[PDB]
């Protein structure tokens, strides 16, 4: 009834969803095998698991999710992992070249193989839901399929099922550190054509998350399986009102009403606030109001856009476990009388807030603690104008010598293309200015 | 100071040297041609008015029948002298050459390119304004040079890739050197233009493929 | 001057979060008043 | 800023015969380039604005970008040389409704939007030099259910030669204009 | 099934395609007979992009190799592991070149080429989906470099969307074995410019620079040089072979590294290259990899970049590392000497990193990047070549083997186009007032 | 701004307004609520064409 069809592209898309399904499989009863025990029993409900999963007769739950990519490297150690026999496998789309870091290979060459087989698979997915709430992408702009075939399923998306949602949980590329040197060309080209195709948009780049986990966490030197990690509970915390009874719960649809101004304007940024190891967990205690004040903190934040250059358009917050109405209705009224956290002047409201029951569950290996209580919160700066001009600089650097251009030109492209991108960066730039200064 | 990728300059404070220079945009040494020896000789039939109208070449027989197999890529050879008389007898004597003249500019212009590099190999900046003059004017004067020279583009245009972006930012004065085609990265533009339409197919690729930034014309 | 706890990490914390990278705890919360 | 003035008949705001035409125009360059030089055709100065890029080179009509040139007068009429090479050119409008809309009309995107405050319109060109006279009140009578009331400012990127921009209250036959704002 | 199909050219590429197959089929776990005697099972599930299958449980590699000489076969067939080649895959002329360009171009290597073609459809129609080939050479010879040019010339108009790599021992300044040699670089880099996607460049003065110094063996020997050419190109594309947290193959390189269409002439280098008298007392970290692999005392060509400016350069890892790690260093190194950096192009470093590492050690790296200190590399060569080319010195062996004098002379132009040309771009600055 | 067609005929018999164009062509659905809104205004001039421009569009 609740239903949600994950789908995910690329090889970070692969790898944030095996630390993102090895997450719902401890939260659930689910075992790698794909059936719950019955020996002991921790699954206390009954379909708390049909948001995600879906049932044969016998006894198992196989996931409504397909991990597509364009290399078989990275899918096959998912055909040969503990979780080998969870994933049904007409599933694991996977081609024969991959795209080799360009967003054109992967658009108009390589992508178009690949483009007919999961409309097949979305739709013997969507066709057993009878109540489909709304996809999920997860990408990261960087690479050539997580930016090239990522643009056209939307297209194909949109003009297949209509008004259905499709949340996107990115990656944007990190200011002063990224890997490749090809990529604000990518970025700059599909932040244009994922803007008219989607409906949200949380964006969260990978250095900001390497300073938490030096600091909040005492991880020296982490790896990608710690990123992973967090961003399971970031999505989870999302959607843990669709599977667990709450007091004050909310749905897909009533974040869209609520932090989207505009139909331009659908990028929050991301904060869980007690990220927090076992030798300081136990310790100190962890009321509402002390882990609401961490969720506004400028450090903690999840991008690298710092929420003291502009005015919060929007904030929702989302808690679980332990707490009462009565302390988060506290707590947000000590945010407003401090003058130096700006709201925008047109919202005297600012805040919509979600009350879950159900703790976040700790994961064997992982890195956190369990916790009685939690917090995410994603509020809408114009402070993302910031971490926006920048990538005019990168991309207006390599373009007017016009370096790499003859790759993707040399693919099924035209040579306007990047300057008909550009102009809506360019565009989108004037929109966070007109809709954040004041009125007169 | 400090030199690279060494255990110096990965210090807190250490300042680096680049890399020293690089030879581009900057005039290249000349050598003796061939002009001048076949003219201290005396071979070539050539005389100078000094009318009051101008300077204007003198001749002592027909051009309609000249032996361009020999004296086509001889002027091309003068064309790297700056001194008084050889930077004014290259230049005047070449257009009349290519004004008179019909089924023998073709199979001549094999013969020609290695002197249009190598004036074009020199960076000084007023040759390269007087060899730009001409590259227009030999080919619109015969007919079916066009054609004839893209093969021919892989080795002429490299020297015209570095100077098209050549160009003045007088935000709103008056330019009064327009009289005389003296900037260069607009005579790039006249030229480049120039040889695309004359050419049929694979006029655009090549250049295109040699000067890196061109955009297209005739659509 | 501050109320809170959250006041002593915004007031005069000079890092920028575009600008500083690779930062340490201390070197967050640097106030005017230590220069 | 243009306030006080009787706006009556037709509206200049650059000329290419000036001491300094580009006094109220702020100016952006990069891998760009103006000057003022002659053209061959019509024997008489214009202006150059060039450059690789057609998205930062440009002149932006209010110098302080705070303020607003309002001109209540329909048409906006420009004398731009074709190059072929790409160019946009970019007004605000003010409606009824007391809110701020866009008009940019480029060389290449095939296909009109409207969206909230923008809306991308195509153009072609003549072969020649050509004056475009912009129709205006009824763009903003076809792409949104408002009227017209001012036009705040303008912009113009990159890639073309610029002499006499003016404005109209009327699209006038070539006859009836004045000889100082016929083209040759 | 993305296989990739070798090339061995000349007496230089045999004996450089013996060692790499000693250094790849070790790795697989195979052993001289041919069988497979492994000890994991990451080292057999991607061992057929090298490989091929036989009856009763045997692995030939999908190697060709050519000679003009029928004795250097002989060898290469004798030698430990030679006999795990399919002997009707070895292709030897019945005279050789005799270090002449033109014998191996025009005169004697065309009447074989026509065989190697017929060879090389059939070992690469068996391929599933084929990424590329490979070539190993050197530009001094009459084969290796003389048919060399002339199998790539004539394998990109039939495979021409395959991905195409060389690697080339280019001539060294001062070391020289050949007094014909120049001849034999100037006419080679006109050919080879405008074919191949990819080449790499190794002088053996510098390889001898390398063994003298860093390594400190004191009788080093052609083995000792082909165990270090082996080591950095199966390194190159290990990113293939095994799984990696982050990989990126030969595509993701060649696309990713070479700015414009004619600068794809790279120089390796090899992190751990540690004496065997010191191999037990230096501490195996990313810091001091990066350290080792940044330095003009290690590069493969004999020319430092401290003449120049970094275009584009990128290393790929093998171990069990920390993405941090990996990403800091380059981004400290790349902000604590910028000068040797290019500014157009801002982030210019790109890393990849898998997770099996070579045989015996801990963890390792190697490096292919892009300098404008290879200019000099090419305006030495052309200094002898006209030192020897204005007074006609050895050209009786090459014009009156059927050719023209003018080809030495278009030969001469397209390289100093190319100097000319890397020269734009260690001068070309971010805004265009500041060069005159 | 200047779109209003009406002027000022200051009479001995009191004030009326000229106009410069017919009163039964106007443009009414522009016109009109636009004098209804200088019903708010008191100072001389701009209460006075705001309550006599009125009632005459009305009688035409």
């Amino acid at each position: 009834m609740r239903e949600c069809i994950s789908i995910h592209v690329g090889q970070a898309g692969v790898q944030i969803g095996n630390a993102c399904w090895e997450l719902y499989c401890l939260e659930h009863g689910i075992q790698p095998d794909g059936q719950m025990p019955s020996d002991k029993t921790i699954g206390g409900g009954d379909d708390s698991f049909n948001t995600f999963f879906s049932e044969t007769g016998a006894g198992k739950h196989v996931p409504r999710a397909v991990f597509v990519d364009l290399e078989p490297t990275v899918i096959d150690e998912v055909r040969t992992g503990t979780y080998r026999q969870l994933f049904h496998p007409e599933q694991l789309i996977t081609g024969k070249e991959d795209a080799a870091n360009n967003y054109a290979r992967g658009h108009y060459t390589i992508g178009k193989e690949i483009i007919d087989l999961v409309l097949d698979r979305i739709r013997k997915l969507a066709d057993q839901c009878t109540g489909l709430q709304g996809f999920l992408v997860f990408h990261s702009f960087g690479g050539g399929t997580g930016s090239g075939f990522t643009s056209l399923l939307m297209e194909r998306l949109s003009v297949d099922y209509g008004k259905k949602s499709k949340l996107e949980f990115s990656i944007y590329p990190a200011p002063q550190v990224s890997t490749a040197v090809v990529e604000p060309y990518n970025s700059i080209l599909t932040t244009h054509t994922t803007l008219e195709h989607s409906d949200c948009a949380f964006m969260v780049d990978n250095e900001a998350i390497y300073d938490i986990c030096r600091r909040n966490l005492d991880i020296e030197r982490p790896t990608y399986t710690n990123l992973n990690r967090l961003i399971g509970q970031i999505v989870s915390s999302i959607t843990a009102s669709l599977r667990f009874d709450g007091a004050l719960n909310v749905d897909l649809t009533e974040f869209q009403t609520n932090l989207v101004p505009y139909p331009r304007i659908h990028f929050p940024l991301a904060t869980y606030a007690p990220v927090i190891s076992a030798e300081k967990a136990y310790h100190e205690q962890l009321s509402v109001a002390e882990i609401t004040n961490a969720c506004f903190e400028p450090a903690n934040q999840m991008v690298k856009c710092d929420p003291r250059h502009g005015k919060y358009m929007a904030c929702c917050l989302l808690y679980r476990g332990d707490v009462v109405p009565k302390d988060v209705n506290a707590a947000i009224a000590t945010i407003k009388t401090k003058r130096t956290i700006q709201f925008v002047d047109w919202c005297p409201t600012g805040f919509k807030v979600g009350i879950n029951y159900q703790p976040p569950t700790v994961v064997p290996g992982g890195d956190l603690a369990k916790v009685q209580r939690a917090v995410c919160m994603l509020s809408n700066t114009t402070a993302i104008a910031e971490a926006w001009a920048r990538l005019d600089h990168k991309f207006d650097l390599m373009y007017a010598k016009r370096a790499f251009v003859h790759w993707y030109v040399g693919e099924g492209m035209e040579e306007g293309e990047f300057s008909e991108a550009r102009e809506d960066m360019a565009a989108l730039e004037k929109d966070y200015e007109e809709v954040g200064v004041d009125s007169v | 100071v400090s030199e690279g990728f060494t255990v110096k300059a990965m210090m807190k404070n250490s300042v680096v040297r680049g890399p020293p220079v690089a030879g581009a945009f900057k005039e290249r040494p000349a050598k003796p041609t061939t002009f001048r020896k076949c003219y201290e000789r005396g071979d070539f039939p050539i005389a100078l008015e000094h009318d009051s109208k101008g300077n204007k070449i003198a001749w002592k027989v027909e051009i309609e029948k000249l032996d361009y197999h020999h004296y086509l890529p001889l002027f091309f050879d003068g064309l790297s002298e700056m001194t008084f008389p050889y930077e004014f007898f290259a230049r005047r004597g070449i257009h009349d050459m290519l004004e008179h003249g019909g089924n023998k500019i073709l199979p001549v212009i094999p013969q020609l390119i290695i002197p249009i590099k190598n004036a074009l190999n020199l960076r000084n900046r007023q040759i390269i304004c007087v060899t730009l003059k001409v590259l227009q004017h030999l080919v619109v004067s015969s007919e079916m040079v066009g054609e004839a020279l893209l093969p021919y583009y892989r080795q002429i245009l490299p020297i015209l890739n570095i100077f098209k972006n050549m160009n003045v930012n007088s935000g709103d004065g008056i330019d009064y050197s327009q009289q005389k085609r003296e900037n260069i990265g607009d005579l790039i533009q006249e030229t480049l233009e120039a040889f695309e339409r004359y050419g049929g197919e694979d006029a655009f690729i090549n250049i295109k493929y040699m000067v890196p930034t061109y955009e297209s014309c005739l659509l | 001057k501050i109320p809170k706890d959250d006041l002593d990490f915004r007031l005069a914390t000079l890092y920028n979060h575009h600008t500083g990278a690779f930062k340490n705890k201390t070197e967050i919360l640097l106030h005017q008043e230590t220069i | 800023m243009f306030k006080n003035t009787f706006q009556s008949g037709f509206l200049s705001i650059l000329y290419s015969i000036g001491s300094k035409p580009l006094q109220i125009w702020d100016k952006k360059v990069r891998n760009g380039h103006i000057k003022r030089i002659t053209d061959n055709d019509i024997q008489s100065l214009v202006l150059e604005i060039e450059g690789t890029n057609v998205s930062t080179t440009y002149i932006t009509c209010p110098a302080d970008p705070k303020k607003t040139l309002g001109i209540k007068l329909p048409f906006l009429v420009m004398i731009i040389k074709n190059l072929k090479k790409y160019f946009t050119f970019e007004v605000q409008v003010l409606d009824d409704k007391n809110v701020r809309r866009r008009f940019r009309a480029s060389n290449y995107q095939s296909t009109t939007r409207v969206k909230p405050f923008i809306c991308t319109m195509p153009m072609r060109l003549d072969d020649g030099w050509n004056q475009i006279q912009f129709n205006l009140s009824d763009f903003t009578r076809r792409a949104y259910g408002t009227n017209y009331i001012e036009t705040l400012r303008v912009q113009i990127h990159a890639n073309c030669r610029i002499r006499r921009v003016y404005f109209s209250d009327r699209l006038y036959s070539e006859d009836e204009l004045p000889a100082e704002f016929k083209l040759y | 099934m993305r296989e990739i199909v070798h090339l061995q050219a000349g007496q230089c590429g045999n004996q450089i395609g013996a060692k790499f197959w000693e250094v790849i089929s070790d790795e697989h776990g195979i052993d001289p007979t041919g069988t497979y005697h492994g000890d994991s099972d990451l080292q057999l599930e991607r061992i057929n992009v090298y490989y091929n299958e036989a009856t009763g449980g045997k692995y030939v590699p999908r190697a060709v190799l050519v000679d003009l000489e029928p004795g250097t076969m002989d060898s290469v067939r004798s030698g430990p592991f030679g006999q795990i080649f399919r002997p009707d895959n070895f292709v030897f002329g019945q005279s050789g070149a005799g270090n002449n360009w033109a014998k191996g171009h025009y005169t004697e290597g065309a009447e074989l080429v026509d065989s190697v073609l017929d060879v090389v459809r059939k070992e690469a129609e068996s391929c599933d989906c084929l990424q590329g080939f490979q070539l190993t050479h050197s530009l001094g010879g009459g084969t290796g470099s003389g048919m060399g040019t002339l199998l790539i010339s004539k394998i990109r108009e039939e495979y021409p969307d395959r991905i195409m790599n060389t690697f080339s021992v280019v001539p060294s300044p001062k070391v020289s074995d050949t007094v014909v040699e120049p001849y034999n670089a100037t006419l080679s880099v006109h050919q080879l410019v405008e074919n191949t996607d990819e080449t790499y460049c190794i002088d053996n003065e510098a390889l001898y620079d390398i063994c003298f110094r860093t390594l400190k063996l004191t009788t080093p020997t052609y083995g000792d040089l082909n165990h270090l050419v082996s080591a950095t190109m199966s390194g190159v594309t290990t990113c293939l072979r095994f799984p990696g947290q982050l990989n990126a193959d030969l595509r993701k390189l060649a696309v990713n590294m070479v700015p414009f269409p004619r600068l794809h002439f790279f120089m390796p280098g090899f992190a751990p290259l540690t004496s065997r008298g010191s191999q037990q007392y230096r501490a195996l970290t990313v810091p001091e990899l990066t350290q080792q692999m940044f330095d003009a005392k290690n590069m493969m060509a004999a020319c430092d970049p401290r003449h120049g400016r970094y275009l584009t350069v990128a290393a790929v890892f093998r171990g069990r590392m920390s993405m941090k790690e990996v990403d800091e260093q380059m981004l400290n190194v790349q902000n604590k000497n910028s000068s040797y950096f290019v500014e157009w192009i801002p982030n210019n470093v790109k890393t990849a990193v898998c997770d099996i590492p070579p045989r015996g050690l801990k963890m390792s790296a190697t490096f292919i990047g892009n300098s404008t200190a290879i200019q000099e590399l090419f305006k030495r060569i052309s200094e002898q070549f006209t030192a020897m080319f204005r007074r006609k010195a050895f050209l009786h062996w090459y014009t009156g083997e059927g050719m023209d004098e003018m080809e030495f002379t278009e030969a001469e132009s397209n390289m100093n186009d190319l100097v000319s040309e890397y020269q734009q771009y260690q001068d070309a600055t971010a805004e265009e007032e500041g060069e005159f």
